[PDB]
């Protein structure tokens, strides 16, 4: 899966870009959806969400991105394409 | 020899005329291709009345294509026959009808009848021996009912002593999707009343309760809708197109059925129709042809045959069956029923046999019926447009176009004299 | 054929025109580059496409559209976005400075400097048209530039190209949640033009479909977003009776002739359903039944007017995707027989049906899911009086007493053109109330 | 149920053939047309577009001939089947039945399909494991 | 930041990353489509050595960038445009 | 072949002849003269060795083993009217 | 038995290449002049048109007029153009300039010469030659002037020798010139005086007939061409080939022309229909009639209802029966009365060729004298006289050897032309 892998990585740096300019949060966002606060939401929830965000992603792109987290790691989502209040570096 | 000629008004009529030529080439044995494949001579010793022969071989329907939008024109063209159709017989505008009727008859209806009433000439001049023209339309769409009536109207006078059968499409209130059904209607019945010599009014919702109950079908499309008006419409012409042991046409039809002028609109009936499960287990015989055939559930209209008494009826019965044994069935619906007739019309019932049934079908009878109950239909628009008008509400498109109150006011004078002759003729005593 | 040319005015109007063309591109196939590709195919009709997208030597598919506006964020946003290739350079149009959400900015001072190349554009869009049905202008008559400049361009529009339909989507200002405060003023302006110079108006105000998104959607936090995809879905649904085959084709005038009775009374309330959640999956397919009650039901209504304190006059109904015309009349059956709706009693039949077999289609991303069936309504019904009411109310509540009345005048509007704008809204609440009276 | 099921997962897509329809000797200004034969799966439908409708919304008989679903015994609506019966099993063409080098007897007519686009190819990979035919002349 | 493909990317419609930054392949399709200029193979050769120097020769014609391995930003960008001035200017 | 060719209905016809003047509801069986009868009421001009030898192919044997003057009709229309 | 062909101006030229396309086809001769037919009956009279040399090429008895050599080499590059004859190209160095003035009377008067002498060859190698054609424009420069000096040197020179001439006269919405009221007005007195027979088409009709009927998208000047050519080549089928009843063009002229000022006619085709819609079309006579008199397919921009028809002839070709050619005409004239001219019943000659067009089974052209031909030469005299009464582009024409009374002469001469012809539609017995 290293295709897969360098894919991923690709689209969360170019997703992390666009969160940097737009200094932007993601977690109302995507926790409306998580009615339960279970973590998980599924893949419409992420795709409804990225689209809400306007980020940089196709179809094809933001489905890889939802079988990557696999329902929907939103929480880890989040943390990856990271904040200045919600990044991996600020813990 | 003795033909007719077909026009097809508005995309209802146009879907209609589409279905009709779907079931004519399949009696007659012609594929989309156009050629003959038929297994019996009978199909090719009149194939005359509906189709032209072209250099070919081939077979061509005499058929005259009429809609101020080209979408349903495409839509047939696109259909399974609609390779059979002569392009040049497509008229048909660029701005669309707008649902009006003032569109449809006075201005955009207007430049273009003249290349329809051109189409229809050269036909009739092709034709050896003009017999009818038959016209399918909708009196509630906008070029189904103006320009149909403006057809009718200016064929008339061009051949004054030939057939006129219209096949109207008269809707009805648990059908009613549009909102100018009485202005439409009423515009157009008064055209009718003096610009054709018989007209067939087809609704909508009957032929959607047979559909349900008579079928028994869940959810059926347009399509055995247009199905069940082209039987009728094929049936009426099956003395014309095959032998039998009693001929007929439609003028032996109409001198049958029109005792006045004024009283030339019909009600009309298919027997038999029977769901698949029922099929088999039925067994198919001119007695059960009767009892639906003088069965409300299977008339094509939402009117109640009891509340009505038939000045006049034909029964068209198609297959090998007995003179005598049909005949004595009219005979005795009419002793069974004498109150649902009329006294002073004795032997209120036309039987007319084809020795050809309908493929796949051991025997059939169409019905045609002067019925007084058609007053119904007519008191109801009446009632609606008289509502509107009162209102003066969605007049302003109507006299946009250059009508005046005067044509409205005119209109609902005449249907209300077409339905007080009905109303005459229901309680007139000998 | 049938072509019709797509305008926007506006913030609002160039938001909502970028999500009905976003709706368009994919409905019809087209991709933001402007081109069709060969590997898959999303459509049958060919030509299909003709009504919004002209084709191109090149084999391209450019909009008939005109994004119009007094200040350059949003047509700037539109230059940068995904839709650059897809639109063309020109019929872009954007200007300067702001109209500064002033009627008469916009109408009198800044719109006369556009309105000039703003129909040159027109004209270079409709003489490509061989067969064009109308125009359908989407604009907010609460902001400056949608009313002073929409005034103006409906004006010129309507003058120079005669009694053509004209259809304008405009986002009234709603009951209780508003933008700004000289908003009911610039809506009272805009009502001349919303009368003499529109021959159906179609309201499409905020409340409703934030109601609409909180609790059909379960989205507890909506936006612009979802309120432009909604109001592109609904003009989408109107507009795919022409653009593909169906059991009943209406067209511009068809509905428009069934919907307007009077040529004062054009405004017509809407709602559309299933609007359901996409979140929500394990979804029932809903029947035409169930789809007619909801779109009567005011909850799913896209304007926040509640019908039961007037009465419908003429219904006009889109059933797109698989629809039975038997479920449909069964539906309207129903309807007819329920009584917490009422019609008038001129109007017996009152209902247009149009059913058309394409389904709609799901933006990527987006809070509807993929339906088979779908209905969309266009309503002229007398409770649309109540929006004029709050409106006019609180344009008297702010006039009284000469506020925010000294910028509409230095920029070059007489002080009797709001007397004369009261005094015509006032004579449509009347008009609205006579026909509306029982006979 | 089974309908939206498909409407689901086969619902809105669609497969391409190009065909050519040779009519030069079948009658006087005889035309050869370039058309584009398209499958719906999800209803297993096709229609045809001359490159211009040639053929809408309709399911294609085998033997050419619809003359048994214009039956005027309304036997060929099932209630449950939107696809007609035509009183005869598997009368109508198929995607199985689909594939480059096909000569469809579209209503009486020869159209021979020629070519298929890369997304029919990959679907019926995808679901039949069957490699069409490359595109011939 | 790619040319027209069968691919529906975003890349390839416009510029997503939204960066401060010119790839070689946006400098080709601004030359050849917004500029209205149509250099010939050498022609854009020299201009892609001129603008990124680094840039390999085999990517000349490539349809798609490396992400922004290979791109020049606003200064960048303005020394380019100062050394195309400069050779109009006298020497000096 | 006539029967698909003139849509050949004998079975209405053989079934009254059956059941004529009898009070039986149906014998399945039925006369020489009855089936010719049959066939010209349908309209089936046939020469009289062709009928003569239709009649002596369908008729019935007799429990004695000779030929009888009945013809088993009922066969005869599904063979050919199927 | 002879028609020795002229070809003048680019229209002249082009047209006359089509004609030749068409006659080369009909008589199965490859662009190299060698024979290829299928039949003997083209051989059996292969001379009319055209001329065997020494080795057995067949070259047209075809003669080019252009002051323009553009249009000359665009014929030898054209596909047949490689048939006609070097020297029959005779063509100036300076263009006609789109001035009768200069293509009548100073340059194309010098020019004239050496087609007098080609056309003089061409009448001498000639065995018994039945007469001229020629294919030209009125509105142009070489077309009508050089034409129109042509027609009256050979009517001069061969007084008793047919001479048709084909002209493509202008239309309202065709006009792509500034002059077609004076080259027009120039020429139409010299075609009166010196023309047995004038035959007059005009591009708006021919786009008409190639959008309404021929169901065309881009249309060009080919298809124009041809269509003019099929009834070009469609004139002559009875010389060219047997009938049961045949006609010269001798025939046409004296059952055609009443009265020596009236002999300007209308052309027609059929069958014409698009490609598409020949499937249903029944070939028959009684669909030749129709669309023979149908007002649309007359490929002269006037309405035929408008006036009434002095006179008529409808050639056909094919194996058709006399029985409806006969009855077909006799049925229009007694139900179409009205647009006859009542002091002479039976207007239509009927001619009969047994060789129909390759490619279809029966054909017919039509010729026509109808007093609708008045309409457009009313309305070309209104443009003259608007365009005179002010002295409009008057200076071109006077500098270059002319004068001002000539120009009310010729208007005097159309104004004649059409009281002549509306006080024959009036006329009552
Ligand atoms: N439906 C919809 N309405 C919007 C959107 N954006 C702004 N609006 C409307 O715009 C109104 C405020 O007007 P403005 O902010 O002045 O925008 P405008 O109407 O284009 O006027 P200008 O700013 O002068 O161009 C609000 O009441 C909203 O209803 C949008 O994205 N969708
Ligand atoms: N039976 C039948 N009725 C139809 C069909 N199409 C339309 N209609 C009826 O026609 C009425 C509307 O007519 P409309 O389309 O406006 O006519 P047009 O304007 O002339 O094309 C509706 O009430 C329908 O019930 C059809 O295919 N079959
Ligand atoms: N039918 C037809 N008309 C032509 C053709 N070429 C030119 N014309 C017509 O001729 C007119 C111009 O004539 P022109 O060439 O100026 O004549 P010239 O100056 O004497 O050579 C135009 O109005 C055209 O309509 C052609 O190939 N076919
Ligand atoms: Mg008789
Ligand atoms: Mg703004």
């Amino acid at each position: 899966d290293a295709e897969r892998a360098a894919q991923v990585a690709a689209i969360l740096s170019r997703v992390r870009h666009n969160v940097s300019v737009h200094n932007a949060l993601l977690m109302p966002f995507f926790a409306d959806f998580d009615r339960h606060h279970r973590g998980v939401i599924t893949s419409s929830q992420f795709a409804q969400a990225c689209v809400r965000h306007r980020l940089p992603l196709t179809e094809t792109e933001m489905h890889t991105l939802a079988s990557w987290y696999s329902g929907v790691r939103y929480l880890s989502f989040v943390r990856d394409v990271g904040c200045e209040e919600e990044s991996v570096q600020y813990a | 020899m003795r033909e007719i000629v077909s026009c097809q008004a508005g995309q209802c009529g146009n879907q209609i005329g589409s279905k009709f030529w779907e079931v004519i080439s399949d009696e007659h044995g012609v594929d989309p291709t156009g050629t003959y494949q038929g297994d019996s001579d009978l199909q090719l010793e009149r194939i005359n009345v509906y189709f032209d022969e072209s250099s070919g071989g081939r077979y061509v329907p005499r058929a005259v294509l009429m809609d101020l939008e080209p979408g349903t024109m495409d839509s047939v063209r696109a259909g399974p026959y609609g390779q059979l159709f002569r392009p040049d017989n497509f008229i048909f505008g660029q701005s669309g009808a707008g649902n009006n009727w003032a569109k449809g008859h006075y201005t955009e209806g207007a430049e273009l009848i003249d290349s329809v009433l051109d189409v229809c000439r050269k036909e009739a001049e092709s034709c050896d021996c003009l017999q009818g023209f038959q016209l399918s339309h909708s009196l509630g769409g906008g070029t189904g009912s103006g320009m149909g009536t403006l057809l009718i109207s200016k064929l008339r006078e061009e051949y004054p002593d030939r057939i006129m059968m219209t096949f109207s499409v008269i809707p009805s209130p648990r059908v009613s999707d549009t909102v100018v059904e009485p202005y439409n209607t009423t515009l157009s019945v008064h055209q009718l009343v003096e610009n054709s010599d018989e007209s067939m009014c087809i609704d909508n919702e009957a032929l959607y309760d047979i559909c349900f109950r008579t079928l028994k079908l869940t959810t059926p499309t347009f399509g055995d809708l247009n199905h069940l008006v082209a039987a009728v419409m094929s049936g009426v012409t099956c003395c014309l197109r095959f032998p039998g042991q009693l001929n007929s046409d439609l003028r032996k039809l109409a001198v049958n059925l029109v005792p006045f002028p004024r009283l030339h609109f019909f009600m009309m009936g298919f027997a038999p129709l029977t769901s698949r499960g029922s099929q088999q287990y039925r067994g198919l015989s001119v007695a059960e042809l009767t009892q639906q055939m003088f069965d409300a559930k299977n008339m094509m209209q939402a009117a109640d045959p009891r509340h009505g008494r038939y000045l006049t009826a034909s029964a068209l019965f198609r297959g090998r069956m007995s003179t005598k044994e049909v005949d004595e069935q009219m005979l005795n619906v009419q002793n069974k029923n004498s109150s649902y007739f009329i006294e002073w019309i004795p032997n209120n019932i036309k039987s007319s046999i084809c020795d050809i049934p309908p493929k796949g079908l051991k025997m059939s009878v169409t019905f045609i019926g002067n019925n007084t109950c058609i007053q119904e239909m007519f008191r109801r628009v009446g009632e609606q447009f008289t509502g509107m008008f009162r209102r003066k509400a969605f007049l302003h498109w109507y006299t946009g176009e250059g009508m005046d109150e005067m044509e409205f006011t005119e209109a609902e004078s005449n249907m209300n004299d077409l339905v007080s002759e009905y109303q005459q003729y229901q309680d007139a005593t000998v | 054929m049938r072509e019709a040319i797509c305008i926007h005015i506006g913030q609002a109007g160039c938001q909502v025109g970028n999500a009905c063309w976003e709706l368009f591109c994919l409905e019809h196939g087209i991709q933001p580059d402007g081109s069709m590709p060969s590997d898959k195919c999303i459509g049958v009709e060919d030509d299909a496409f003709n009504t919004f997208f002209s084709e191109t030597g090149a084999g391209k598919h450019v909009p008939r559209c005109l994004f119009l506006d007094l200040e350059p964020t949003v047509v700037d946003e539109v230059r940068t976005g995904t839709y650059r290739q897809l639109f063309n350079p020109e019929q872009l149009v954007s200007g300067k400075e702001d109209a500064a959400n002033n009627y008469a900015r916009g109408h009198y001072t800044i719109g006369k400097e556009i309105v000039d190349l703003a129909l040159d554009r027109i004209r270079k869009l409709a003489d490509n048209c061989t067969g064009l049905q109308g125009f359908m202008v989407f604009h907010a008559v609460g902001g400056g530039t949608g009313s002073g400049l929409g005034a103006l361009l409906l004006e010129r529009l309507s003058v120079d190209y005669g009694k053509k339909s004209k259809l304008g989507y405009t986002v009234y200002p709603s009951p209780q949640v508003s933008t700004a405060v000289v908003e009911p003023y610039n809506c009272v302006l805009s009502t001349h033009s919303l009368l003499e110079h529109t021959d159906v108006a179609t309201m499409l105000d905020n409340e409703a479909i934030y109601d609409l998104t909180r609790r059909s959607l379960d989205i507890e936090r909506p936006s612009y977003t979802n309120v432009n995809r909604l109001i592109g879905q609904v003009v989408s649904s109107l507009t795919a009776s022409l653009r593909f085959d169906g059991a009943l084709n209406v067209d511009l005038t068809e509905f428009q002739t069934n919907l307007v009775p009077y040529p004062r009374i054009h405004f017509v309330l809407t709602s559309y359903a299933p609007v359901v959640s996409a979140e929500k999956a394990y979804h029932e397919q809903l029947s035409v039944a169930d789809i007619t009650n909801s779109v009567f039901e005011p909850a799913g209504m896209l304007t926040k007017c509640d019908p039961r304190h007037g009465k419908y006059m003429s219904c006009c109904l889109m059933y797109r995707g698989d629809v039975v015309p038997k479920d449909v009349n069964a539906a309207i059956a129903t309807i007819k027989t329920k009584r917490t709706i009422q019609f008038v009693d001129w109007c017996p039949t009152g209902f247009k049906c149009g059913i058309n077999y394409q389904p709609p289609t799901v933006v990527p991303g987006g809070d509807l899911a993929k339906v088979q069936r779908a209905v969309c309504m266009i309503a002229n019904s007398t409770a649309i009086a109540e929006v004029f009411a709050r409106i006019d109310h609180k344009f008297d509540l702010m006039y009284s007493k000469r506020a925010f009345v000294h910028w509409y005048v230095g920029e070059g509007m007489e002080e009797g053109e709001f007397s004369e704008a009261r005094e015509d809204l006032a004579a449509l609440e009347k008009d609205y109330e006579e026909v509306g009276a029982e006979s | 149920v089974e309908h939206s099921v498909r409407f689901i997962r086969d619902g809105g897509k669609m497969l391409r053939f190009y065909g050519i329809l040779d009519e030069r000797d079948s009658f006087p200004g005889g035309m050869v047309r370039k058309l584009e034969v398209m499958l719906f799966v999800e209803d297993n439908s096709m229609a045809i577009l001359q490159r211009g409708l040639y053929l809408s919304r309709c399911w294609l008989p085998r033997s050419g001939s619809v003359a048994k679903a214009n039956e005027l015994t309304f036997a060929h609506r099932v209630n449950g089947q939107r696809e007609p019966d035509m009183g005869i099993p598997d009368a109508y063409y198929r995607d199985v039945d689909l594939d480059v080098g096909v000569t469809l007897n579209v209503f009486g007519r020869s159209v021979l399909l020629y070519d298929c686009d890369d997304y029919t190819r990959e679907f019926f990979m995808e679901r039949y494991g069957v490699s069409l035919r490359q595109p011939i002349d | 930041r790619a040319y027209r493909d069968r691919r529906d990317d975003l890349y390839s419609f416009t510029n997503p990353d939204r960066d401060t930054v010119i790839t070689p392949v946006q400098l080709r399709r601004c030359i050849v489509e917004i500029l209205t200029g149509t250099p010939t193979a050498e022609e854009m050769a020299c201009l892609l050595e001129f603008f990124f120097p680094h840039l390999p020769a085999e990517a000349y014609t490539q349809t798609r960038d490396n992400g922004t391995t290979y791109a020049v930003d606003l200064n960048e960008f303005q020394k380019r445009y100062y050394v195309m001035t400069k050779e109009t200017m006298l020497p000096d | 072949a006539l029967v698909q060719s003139n849509r050949i209905c004998l079975s209405p016809v053989l079934r009254d002849f059956d059941r004529v003047r009898k009070g039986i509801y149906e014998h399945r069986t039925c006369t020489r003269t009855r089936f010719a009868r049959g066939l010209a009421t349908q309209n089936i001009m046939l020469p009289p060795e062709q009928l003569q030898l239709l009649i002596r192919k369908y008729t019935v044997p007799n429990p004695d083993g000779s030929p009888s003057s009945e013809v088993n009709y009922y066969l005869f229309v599904q063979d050919v009217d199927p």
